[PDB]
DNA sequence: GCAGACACTACGAGTACATA
DNA sequence: TTTTTTTATGTACTCGTAGTGTCTGC
């Protein structure tokens, strides 16, 4: 219950056990290298048999079995690792918990993993009772700003030596993925123990594997950079999401852009985006997204990207997603189109 | 009794259908071309209470039969209909299919059995389709139904094998008064909501009774607000709903009626409310205001004829292509070939 | 729901009931485009209660005299509808009545009527369909059979269960291939006489035919290859099976 | 409880033989040469416009090609086998409601049961109806069935269009296109029909069914059907003409007349006073487009007006007179392109004014 | 003897020996090669649009490889082994229908049957047809075995439609393209056809079925087995021309000259002419379109024109060098949109008319006069 | 080596989970796939992958070369070059198109058999016809439709990136520099007809090919319709 | 016998994918 | 820090479950 990050979720494992552990919050690798730690830190102390156990609707408890009998040849105690579903659980299972806490013997560890819960769910039975002397701890991937200090310092850990340019080139082509960051770190030190790498070969041991989720695309559009945009669509192959999220994504800032546009000659831009905080880091990359454009370059926008909107959904078009690389490359050298194509 | 309530008009087409349906020379596929809530469905209903009645006389039902309770209930065996899926505006191939191989065996009462399909025009082209062989050849009493706004959007094969009965809207005068002995306010609004309607009271009394008038109302006054300033994006407000085809048919009739006035017709669609036609017809030019009104209307049908479509976008840009209109010196659309 | 008019009354142990229907349901259609075809046809005579079943390529017909007079009426009843009749049959000593109408079958087991709705088609004409002459007519024990067509059959094509007999004087040849070629050959010492002969065929069909009458004797009649064969027990003829042949 | 259940006309009158068919002619001489001459193939696709036969021509096909008689270009009609065909019992005659049976699971089904002999017809036909609704999985399963057929087996397709149905098989089998039945072939079946079916008829009737039938006895027969409830038992020709919604009137060249000349309020008076009588639109623009052509017509050479045309000869060779050649065409161009909107207008009215106002804006000057 | 079976040309006249094929060489000659130089690669795959004769060239290099005698590439016609394949049902060809055959149910237990030694022959032939209809897991169980199968197993592949496979598929078999053929070879073949037939036939109606058959051979054939039924047994002109729908009647060429030369009474007059022959009208426009396009490429080339529209080269000629290019190009956009508006239009016939009177008009080197101001 | 493990159902991979999560000391195994994103995350961050690169055009001549010279077939290097080429990087479909080309070549691979092959491996076709519209070459764009109808390729898409290629380059006239990723092996003769040429001209030109696409589908042929694309848009300059 | 094994076969669901 | 928002129809595959044939030392 007590919401902390795992840097402290350290010292607490170091410490006494407090019961039940809760590691939640969507995680690329940190979840499992977590989970590694806790399993290494029971090992050395008393509960070492780890029982995998599945939470998910429509499964019985099996755990009922392990919790109401105690091991007989080698108790050791042991501990119970959850795995909760990427919705979270129901109320019966959250009840069944609790059922299975009142079953809870003193040599039984309950660990439960999943992503964020619902405040229903996160208040359940099982969590309130529990919130006595269980503890909650979160945590979540690092943005796009946040990663060079991260690599470096996990560099730094594994005392590996890295450079400007070698931190560059990790955090353009492997950009929140950090399973292919883990991965690629040691690549580069079991194929060079020299301890030394400054660009040598950390492109020939790196590939282009990284997320790329929608909402930074416009973050290049809205600066119209041809070669980045082309690239950024580019890196969206081969994790290709449907067109039609980046479609709402684009059309919901088009449309907060356009309004804006529409209202600059009233209330100023700052005092408007006080009406859409929409959370832009701060609302102020909008601010010099919106300096670069003129009326007509977003009629000529908006009419190539409402021609799209019926090309993928009236007749399934094949090349639509192909027409995102269309749509967003020619916005980035287009003051205004005299008409011509006017869609 | 009908779900919808009977309408006076719609008692001789009656008449002349029972009659069509005692001799026995029925076509067994009697598509009802009516404008949507004038009352085919409730046609479709009392013929077909009348058909699976086992034991009918004159030309209504008996309502005592075992049979009668039984669709009074709303549960029958021999009386299949066919209505898009909850949440979906759509009746699949698979619902038609399933009729259809039910439809096969004997009438489950020693009677007749009637399939009815809620609207034609939504059958989806391979529900549509499947519905052939059915309809063309059906097993021994065997009915079917089927209602639609306009036959010619139907695919053709299907309309091909069907009787077309049509029902013309009552004349004016005896619409407007029902509707005045139905619906309270001003005749000249009346009159106006009838004809928006095509003609349909039923539809009229709809958009009176639900909240659409009110946002008729709204509209009409951003519209005011809108012409002669030229801020035609602030009708976005009043056009991105639900129901925005509905809306943008409004707009599409307002352009109309400019267009008549300009030409000076007597007789205008949106009589109720003359300064706002009169704005639209002094501000707008003709040239510009016919270009306003293909592309209202070529928006509107793409926001009806494309399920699940992103209407606010459309809209927008459709605001934005007036905004570009109003400015001099552009190239209008021309209907392309 | 209400009573019916064309109601033929029937008194017979559940046992003649089971006797036929297990005669004649192995060769009932399954989901085919035929509808009509699902189903038994009950066809009512002064002599029996017929009862035919057809996939349109087995047709399988047992007549089991009934001791009533039965105005003619041919019914289809569908495939759920015959499940059921057959898993209400046990006991063999209540009398069943079962009761036909116009559009369905009622039937009076014990102290319960239980219903089914009935097909609406008109059934071929199984008679033209039984070949109009037996010139070639063979004997040969049903277990010897049998026992020969399951060895056959075990090599044969999986998908295409299809044996070929060729018969000579007093001989049944069974041979039987396969993908992944296999050759399965058994002779059989048979009451035969006449023209030499050769046809292929589904084994499984036989089989089940074989497995459904189970006398001492069965004897087929059949003309040419592309003809269908007629099988039935040399004791009575009460039950008749056509198996239709491969190749053509 | 009528004769089964046909009391329909459109029912009751498909052909029986192959003498009793309308039309298609090529088809019919095509099947009668292959019958008789020996030249049997065993996939055969009759591709056209609805209710132009092409069922009906397959049943009789199957007919023929399953007679006691032997493979006979004419059905017999009488003997037992054509006997079970009609009334469908015939079990070699597989007919498929493919747009209902659309899942490949099913077309596997049929094919595996191919290889067994007929069980009493010399050929196993497999009728196959409305083909284009197979699934494409469905159409390639069929190929090597279609392609090389036991010598037994014979499949029919009856398919509204072809092009939809994949290259390969369209490459398999007898492409038969039903050439569409013109007006005089529709107008001597329908009188042919009516005479036995003793109902009194109008010639003039007549013709209108057939011209509003755009080629098709089914569609023509059913509108029969929907005036004989109108035309109390018999097919008259104001029912049909209030039924059918025709131009009997004058005012179709007067709106033409107000439309060339820019008479915006004369055009909407008319307009208004058509829907207020009840006319039906699509045959307004229908008409339009005719006059045009015939304006344009004798513009270009004169005296090539006919019967109505060579009457109102005294406004149309004067519309000839002062309207140029080449505003006529664009006149045309945008009648038939209002005409192709229409059912894309939430009103009918609304659609055909918006076509003369879009008609208007060539010349809006006042 | 002539063998009076009357059997469907397609099947009758499929392939036997390498050399009947239609004169595909670039697959032919490789496989020939092949054959006589011992690489015989395990699995490779067929492509082409339909009836070109993948599937046939696939039996023909099987009944090569399961000869009697050495691996010759050119297969006799009497040994034990190229007779049965020849006959079908070869007990070494495995012919899998695999449109039938898509479920993995099938394919694994193909992949267990594999191993197997076959009984004749050298090989067992795997002959899968219709390829790209297997299901998705399907192929990746046919991977593994086709990158290794064992010493006597090859893998023969014949689709449509390559593109669908999956790309490693394409890359563990050879591909062979199957050019569509062109109009000399088909009509050749199918003079050898009727030839042998002992059926009449008219040079006019065989260039007929092979510019109808779209480069083909089976859409040839098939043409030419309904035009026998077509005509009383023999394939004639005529018969050929009235089956098709041509406009081979009074050509086409009359009518587009009326056009440039601006004769409203002469396009009248084959109007009327086609009306009472009954010509369906799109058809006709079509071919003044066509007429049009040749006129144009002959324009910029001379060398545009097909030997099988010989019959009125001059006059093409003459055309081509008369009309100025954007005459012809107004000419063929009113004809297109006249196309287009058919459909639309009150009736074929008047819509047709509407359309060439049009495009008469709207001539700048001899428009219709304007009446009177 | 447990190969093409994308294949594995959900079950199967949750068995497979629980041998990784405790494998046994004395025993590893391997494992192979070539759709990576369709193993379950857990698997994955488990495993060590390796990623394995597509060869570069380079290496797959050289190990040809190696392996033509390897057995016994002389080879010329253009050839090689085309094969490297038509492999799009890998080297199975290298040996693969090396077999068919020994055996059309007859125990050669001569230019030849390659040549053969170059109707397919053929590529560059769609901007060569955009630089010959803006002037009469004479047997180019003879050469180029004759390339296109025995290619058959989609005249629609054709005739989009002939769209597309116009529009980038009235981008270009525009902007100096308005794309400069595009055809980096054509930057050095498709910026001249990015420059030179009118804008005015292209602006007609895109008019041209709009219309043709639009009317494209009613056609007696798509291949005649952009046939008179063609030539409608060399009829004018 | 024989019920329980034991196999085997069919059906629904959840999921992944394709194509129009 | 919680934020918008395409379908119908069809085809496979794999996992439970459920129902049923068949038959083995019990
Ligand atoms: N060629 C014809 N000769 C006679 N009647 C015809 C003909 N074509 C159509 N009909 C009439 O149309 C009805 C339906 O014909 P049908 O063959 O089902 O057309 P379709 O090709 O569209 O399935 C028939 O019952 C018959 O009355
Ligand atoms: N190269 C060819 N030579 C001779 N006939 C051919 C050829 N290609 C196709 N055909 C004709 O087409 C019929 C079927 O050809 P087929 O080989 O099945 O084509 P596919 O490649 O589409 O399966 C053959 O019976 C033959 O008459
Ligand atoms: F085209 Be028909 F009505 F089958
Ligand atoms: F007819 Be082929 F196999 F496409
Ligand atoms: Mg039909
Ligand atoms: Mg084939
Ligand atoms: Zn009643
Ligand atoms: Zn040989």
């Amino acid at each position: 219950m007590i919401r902390l990050y795992p840097e402290q979720l350290r010292a607490q494992l170091n410490e006494g056990l407090r019961a039940a552990y809760l590691l939640l919050g969507n995680d690329p690798l940190l979840l499992q290298e977590s989970q590694d730690a806790v399993r290494q830190v029971a090992a050395a102390q008393g509960f070492e048999e780890h029982h995998t156990f599945s939470i998910d609707p429509n499964t019985d408890w099996n755990a009922i079995f392990s919790l109401c009998q105690a091991m007989s040849l080698f108790a050791s105690r042991q501990t119970l690792l959850l795995l909760l579903p990427e919705n979270g659980p129901n109320a019966a299972i959250n009840e069944q918990l609790l059922t299975l806490t009142g079953l809870l013997h003193d040599d039984l560890l309950l660990i439960v993993r999943g992503n964020k819960l619902s405040k229903a769910q996160e208040n359940a039975a099982w969590f309130t009772a529990l919130a006595n002397r269980s503890v909650q701890v979160t945590c979540q991937t690092p943005e796009q700003a946040q990663l060079p200090r991260w690599v470096a310092a996990r560099a730094k850990q594994l005392n590996l030596e890295l450079d400007d340019a070698a931190n560059q080139v990790l955090c353009y082509c492997y950009e929140g993925n950090l399973l292919a960051l883990a991965q690629a770190l040691e690549r580069l030190s079991l194929l060079w123990p020299d301890g030394k790498l400054t660009l040598p070969r950390v492109e020939q041991a790196v590939n282009d594997a990284a997320h790329f989720t929608p909402f930074h695309w416009v973050d290049a559009l809205l600066m119209g950079k041809s070669k980045r945009a082309l690239h950024i669509l580019q890196q969206l192959r081969l994790e290709g999401s449907e067109p039609v999220i980046l479609l709402r994504t684009l059309q919901r800032e088009l449309l907060l852009l356009v309004n804006l546009k529409r209202q600059s000659a009233h209330t100023p831009l700052r005092a408007l985006f006080d009406k859409h905080r929409v959370w832009q880091n701060r609302r102020g990359m909008m601010g010099e997204a919106l300096n670069r454009l003129s009326q007509t370059q977003l009629r000529q926008a908006v009419q190539l990207l409402t021609r799209t909107e019926l090309t993928l959904k009236q007749d399934y078009g094949q090349s639509v997603w192909a027409e995102l690389e269309g749509l967003s490359l020619l916005l980035c050298h287009k003051p205004l189109a005299d008409v011509f194509i006017d869609g | 009794g009908p779900h919808m309530r009977w309408y006076p008009w719609l008692r001789p087409d009656f008449e002349k259908l029972v009659a069509s349906y005692q001799a026995g020379r029925g076509h067994h596929a009697l598509l009802i071309q009516a404008l949507p809530g004038m009352g085919d469905d409730a046609l479709i209903y009392a013929l077909s209470r009348y058909l699976l009645c086992q034991q009918p006389q004159g030309h209504k039902s008996c309502g005592h039969c075992r049979g009668c309770q039984l669709m009074q209930a709303g549960t029958h065996p021999d009386y299949y209909t066919l209505a898009p899926e909850k949440g979906k505006n759509t009746l699949g191939v698979d619902a038609v299919r399933e009729v259809t191989e039910k439809l096969n065996e004997h009438a489950r009462l020693g009677g007749a059995k009637v399939v009815w399909v809620t609207d034609a025009a939504l059958l989806t082209d391979a529900a549509a389709n499947a519905l052939l062989k059915t309809l063309e050849e059906p097993p021994a009493e065997t009915w079917f139904f089927l209602a639609t706004r306009e036959p010619e959007r139907l695919l053709a094969t299907l309309r091909s094998r069907c009787r077309l009965h049509y029902l013309a809207p009552p004349p004016e005068q005896y619409a407007v008064t029902w509707l005045s002995r139905e619906v309270t306010m001003s005749q000249d609004a009346l009159l106006a909501a009838l004809r928006l309607s095509a003609g349909s009271p039923g539809a009229a009394l709809a958009l009176f009774q639900g909240d659409n008038w009110q946002a008729r109302e709204t509209l009409c006054q951003a519209l005011a607000y809108s012409v002669p300033s030229g801020d035609w994006y602030s009708l976005l407000a009043a056009l991105n709903h639900e129901q925005a085809p509905a809306r943008l048919h409004w707009l599409a009739t307002l352009l109309m009626d400019a267009l008549k006035r300009h030409h000076g017709a007597a007789q205008v669609t949106n009589v109720d409310v003359p300064g706002l036609v009169a704005e639209l017809a002094n501000h707008l030019s003709p040239s510009r205001l016919q270009a306003i009104l293909g592309d209202v209307c070529h928006i509107r049908e793409q926001l009806m004829s494309v399920t699940g479509i992103n209407r606010e976008l459309l809209i927008t840009d459709l605001l934005l292509r007036i905004e570009h209109y109003l400015q001099p010196g552009v190239v209008l659309p021309v209907p392309h070939l | 729901l209400d009573d019916w008019q064309s109601e033929v009354e029937f008194t017979l142990p559940q046992a003649t009931m089971k006797r036929l229907i297990e005669a004649t349901q192995f060769s009932m259609a399954h989901q085919d485009v035929r509808y009509y075809l699902n189903g038994m046809l009950f066809e009512t005579e002064g002599e029996e209660l017929r009862t035919v079943a057809t996939d349109g390529h087995r047709l399988a017909v047992c007549s089991m005299p009934i001791g009533q007079s039965l105005p003619s009426h041919s019914v289809i009843v569908p495939r759920k509808g015959v499940i059921e009749l057959m898993r209400m049959l046990d006991g063999g000593d209540n009398p069943l009545r079962v009761q036909i109408g116009s559009n369905n079958i009622r039937a009076h087991v014990g102290d319960f009527i239980f219903t089914s709705k009935l097909v609406d088609g008109r059934f071929p004409d199984y008679r033209r369909v039984l070949p109009k002459n037996p010139d070639k007519h063979l004997e040969a024990g049903c277990d010897l059979l049998k026992q020969a067509f399951a060895r056959a059959a075990i090599l044969s094509n999986e998908k295409f269960r299809g044996v070929r007999l060729y018969v000579s004087e007093n001989q049944l040849k069974i041979t039987a291939n396969n993908p992944e070629q296999e050759e399965a050959e058994e002779i059989l010492d048979v009451t035969y006489s006449g023209a030499e002969m050769e046809i292929g065929f589904n084994v499984s069909y036989v089989l089940d035919v074989l497995n459904a009458l189970k006398c001492e004797n069965v004897r087929m009649m059949l003309t040419d290859s592309v003809s269908s064969v007629q099988i039935e027990d040399a004791a009575s003829q009460s039950a008749a099976y056509v198996v239709m042949p491969m190749r053509l | 409880g009528p004769h089964m259940s046909y009391q329909v006309l459109a029912r009751k009158w498909r052909p029986q033989t192959f003498a009793d068919v309308v039309g298609q002619e090529h088809v019919l001489t095509a099947l009668a040469n292959g019958l008789s001459l020996g030249r049997i193939h065993h996939a055969y696709l009759f591709s056209g416009t609805r209710g132009v036969g092409k069922t009906s021509i397959a049943r009789l096909l199957a007919k023929g090609l399953n007679c006691e008689t032997g493979i006979t270009a004419t059905p017999c009609g009488v003997c037992d086998n054509c006997r079970e065909i009609e009334q469908g019992r015939f079990v070699d005659l597989i007919e498929i409601d493919a747009a209902s049976r659309t899942k490949v699971e099913d077309t596997r089904d049929l094919l595996d049961n191919v290889q067994y002999a007929p069980a009493r017809g010399r050929f196993k036909v497999y009728l196959i109806d409305e083909v284009h609704m197979l699934s494409r999985h469905s159409f390639n399963a069929l190929l090597k069935t279609l392609e090389e057929p036991p010598e037994h087996v014979k499949f029919l397709l009856a398919t509204t269009d072809p092009q939809k149905l994949p290259v390969t098989i369209l490459s398999r089998c007898l492409q038969f296109h039903l050439k569409a039945l013109d007006v005089e072939q529709i107008r001597h079946q329908l009188e042919h029909i009516l005479n036995e079916e003793h109902i009194a008829h109008e010639p003039r009737a007549l013709q209108l069914l057939a011209r509003a039938a755009e080629g098709s006895l089914r569609d023509a027969l059913s509108l029969t059907d929907q005036a004989i409830a109108s035309g109390d038992g018999q097919v008259s020709t104001q029912a049909v003409s209030a039924m059918l919604g025709t131009l009997d009137d004058d005012q179709a060249l007067s709106l033409v007349e107000a439309m060339v000349e820019a008479n915006g309020e004369r055009v909407m008076a008319l307009i208004n006073e058509a829907a207020a009588r009840g006319i039906e639109w699509e045959a307004l623009l229908v008409e339009m487009l005719g006059l045009l052509h015939r304006i344009a017509m004798v513009q270009l050479s004169p005296a090539a007006l006919g019967n109505d045309m060579a009457a109102i000869e005294l406004r149309m060779r004067e519309l000839a007179r002062t309207i140029p050649p080449t505003d006529i065409q664009l006149y045309y161009q945008t009648l038939l392109i209002g005409r192709k909107e229409l059912p894309y207008a939430p009103d009918r009215r609304m659609g055909v004014e918006m076509t003369l106002l879009r008609a208007l804006a060539f010349h809006p000057r006042m």
